[PDB]
């Protein structure tokens, strides 16, 4: 049979990583760029009279 | 690396050639890969001294604690990897790690005095190489094995194992390299004697390494060991610790030679 | 030692913003931003005793 | 501020647990000189 | 990359401050990550001509 790497294996094929634990061999690419919201600005220091404290 | 993310690729199925005639159809072949993975664990050793002890330095003791601490860590590496033990109390580790002695096949050595154990060392070699199909690469011996070998005698009182030297740390047995240590019997630090007397196998089926090492570190603040605050007690702590991991790539690549029950 | 996805690289700005959000939460609403509960402190917020338009 | 020593948050000693703490702080104050100088616009209930 | 191993880190919890007195105990906040992963698929098109049609 021809060797598959995707999971589950394609029909009539064999999985290259088909050995026990072999899927731990499949690569990962982790993005350097996150999904994170911006946080809310503080308005009070802008929207008030500054004083010595 | 720290954590469970250490992976070794293992070739599970290997290609096989065939004899193809003139204008006969060529054939394609099997190939398959698996993997083993392993977690790290952490060993630490710590000492705490009053400021008066640090300033006194009795017989230069502070100049030897780094050697004694790195030695204590090295014995905990052996105790973890071989026996699944904590050095400081001899208890079983509750960590997820697998020791060489966990699930390796065993050869039961006779307990009787003067019985020759040399046949049993071949039964274990056969177990690793014929039954399990691995290489064989050497032994770890407990020094009590070497004495039981060297004192085996026939009915005329002649040694059955005459090539065995006395008290030697690094040796060979039947041309295989053999290292002696009491870490094999496991009555080291707070450990009891396990009755293990040798381990033999493919020592390349054991991979080992350090993720991180913290050398001798002086700590001057807080309560690092639960004795009380170091500034309050006018004391100093020393810490040394290591993060390490291993994998046994086949449990059957090793055989454990162990005394019978009483 | 792991630094899972570079997460330890953001803690300075995340904690700078956590303080700024708590200035507004104290002065506007009289609340602890980590808990949402009212402050037991003796300070008065803009929303305390100001009239409401619905 | 990085902190390597003691128990800064009540979790236990940082050297004993092999941990690191980070901390940041501000001291601030304000006065509302008249409560009625402000009006709050709220959405109605359901 | 080919396969389900493309990963994006997602910030899931963030630090939030407390208000504390002069000698009141300081407290830790929270910071947490998750991730989303995605797979590839393959699109193909092809055409075949006789030599005479070339």
């Amino acid at each position: 049979a021809t060797k598959s790497v995707l999971q589950p294996p394609a029909a009539g094929s064999a999985s290259i990583v088909g050995g026990a634990g072999g899927t731990q061999l499949l690569p990962k690419n982790i993005s350097q760029e996150w999904w994170k919201k911006a946080t809310e600005q503080s308005i009070i220091p802008t929207l008030s009279k500054s004083t010595p404290v | 690396i720290i954590g469970d993310g250490n992976v070794v690729p293992v070739l599970t199925k290997r290609p096989s050639a065939s004899i193809i005639g003139e204008l006969q159809n060529k054939v394609d072949s099997e190939l398959e890969v698996g993997a083993k993975n392993f977690k790290t664990i952490k060993a630490e050793v710590g000492l705490e001294f009053s400021l008066e002890t640090i300033l006194t330095n009795p017989a230069g003791i502070l100049d030897i604690i780094g050697e004694e601490m790195s030695g204590a860590l090295a014995r905990q590496v052996d105790a973890a990897v071989i026996h699944n033990r904590q050095s400081s109390n001899g208890a079983q580790l509750t960590s997820g790690t697998v020791s060489i002695t966990a699930g390796a096949p065993t050869v039961e050595l006779p307990l009787t005095a003067g019985v020759d154990i040399d046949p049993f060392l071949w039964e274990g070699y056969n177990t690793v190489t014929e039954a399990a199909g691995n290489n064989f690469s050497g032994f770890a011996f407990d020094p009590r094995l070497t004495y039981v070998l060297a004192t085996a005698r026939d009915s005329d009182g002649r040694r059955l194992n005459p090539d065995i030297n006395m008290g030697q740390t690094v040796t060979s047995y039947s041309g295989q390299p053999a290292i002696n240590s009491r870490t094999v019997g496991g009555d080291v630090d707070a450990g009891t004697d396990t009755g293990i007397r040798a381990i033999g196998g493919d020592w390349d089926a054991l991979r080992f390494g350090y993720a991180h090492q913290i050398g001798l570190r002086k700590i001057e603040y807080g309560d690092p060991f639960g004795n009380g605050d170091l500034q309050r007690r006018n004391a100093v702590a020393y810490l040394m610790e290591v993060i390490f991991g291993w994998v046994v790539l086949d449990p059957n690549a090793f055989v454990v030679y162990k005394l019978a029950a009483e």
